[PDB]
């Protein structure tokens, strides 16, 4: 398993290679959307 | 008496020197147990999906266990999860890449498929089977669940209850943003927040004998619809049931939350503490507790 993606945009899975952006869901900031 | 047969299938890998798992596989199958009732004429049959070192960890778990209390007659089968990942590989590797941890597509993902297409992998002799996670608590006689395959309506194939977090409002949000008006990925009672994998009501018969279902599986099926609502998961045949189910509600008999209550919270502290409420609210006689993301279940 894989640990979910929190951004809104890329893969399903964090780190998405793929993935260069990540957009966060309402309120929270940071790489992996944490405060 | 005409045997009747009564078919429940577990999912069980891994599972040497994995207490935790160990643990949930023993607090689910003693509930199960301890409140089955089964009149004289029937027998209770648990497959279990194991590789062989945990299928003697089942063996010892279920001897502690069996016969049940209640004296009914039960049956133990052992399914080898190799055999059927090759059984199960040609008809799911198309969705493999949309609903897999994470790319492209690995035969170590294949049996999270095992359900979408469990009407060609079990002997056409089983026409219905309800599968089963092992993080569950019983809190009724499983018995009573069979009944609800007398509630299907026209068309529909899978009993299924609802997500009760907001995971596929998350997933489907360039489709909600393209599509302002949808109910897609919206709570209940008339949003559609898609489907938990954890209780589900397989009708092997309605599965092999729907047009529309055995359509759905097909290649080009799933893509288009992977395109058409920009889905990417990794949690398998329950992101591909809520993903044909927002398509094609008309396949699913969507069961009462209180038949798979849900207790992870994960999403709640990940975006979605305003809304979070209104998608894991179930109320009435708890019949099944499902203690995901490895949340204790209560006592
Ligand atoms: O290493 C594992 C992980 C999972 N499972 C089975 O797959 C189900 C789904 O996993 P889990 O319940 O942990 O996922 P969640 O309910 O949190 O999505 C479990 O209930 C087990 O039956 C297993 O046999 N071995
Ligand atoms: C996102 O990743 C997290 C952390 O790895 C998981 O806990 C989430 O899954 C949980 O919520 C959605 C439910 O459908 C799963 O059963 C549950 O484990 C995952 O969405
Ligand atoms: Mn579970």
């Amino acid at each position: 398993q894989c640990e979910s993606n929190p951004c809104l945009n890329g893969g399903s899975c964090k780190d998405d290679i793929n993935s260069y952006e990540c957009w966060c869901p309402f309120g929270f900031e940071g790489k992996n959307c944490e405060l | 008496v005409v045997p009747v047969d009564y078919h429940l299938l577990m999912m069980f890998t891994k599972a040497e020197h994995n207490a935790p798992l160990q643990a949930k596989a023993r607090v689910a199958l003693s509930s199960l147990l301890r409140l089955a009732k089964f009149e004289a004429h029937e027998v209770l049959n648990l497959h279990f999906v194991s590789e062989e070192a945990s299928r003697e960890v089942a063996k010892a778990l279920l001897r502690e266990l069996l016969p049940p209390a209640a004296g009914f007659k039960c049956k133990v089968i052992f399914h080898d999860v190799a055999v059927l990942t090759d059984k199960l590989f040609p008809v799911v590797e198309a969705m493999q890449k949309y609903f897999s941890a994470g790319s492209g597509t690995y035969y170590s993902d294949s049996i999270f498929f095992l359900s979408v297409a469990m009407h060609q992998i079990m002997p056409k002799e089983i026409p219905r089977i309800i599968q089963l996670d092992l993080d569950l608590k019983y809190k009724t006689n499983i018995r009573e669940l069979f009944e609800e395959f007398d509630n299907f309506l026209p068309g529909a194939v899978i009993g299924i209850a609802r997500e009760m977090q907001p995971v596929y409002r998350h997933t489907f949000w360039q489709f909600r943003h393209e599509n302002p008006k949808t109910r897609v990925g919206d709570p209940p009672p008339e949003g559609l927040p898609g489907f938990n994998s954890g209780v589900m009501l397989l009708n092997l018969e309605a599965m092999r004998q729907s047009p529309l279902y055995s359509h759905l599986l097909e290649p080009s099926w799933v893509q288009q619809l992977a395109d058409k609502y920009h889905f990417r998961g990794h949690l398998g045949d329950q992101d591909f049931f809520t993903m044909i189910g927002m398509e094609h509600p008309e396949l699913f008999h969507v069961l009462d939350c209180t038949w798979n209550r849900q207790l992870c919270t994960w999403w709640r502290d990940h975006g979605y503490s305003d809304v979070f409420q209104a998608y894991f609210r179930c109320e009435g006689h708890v019949k099944i507790y499902h203690g995901n993301c490895n949340t204790p279940i209560p006592e």
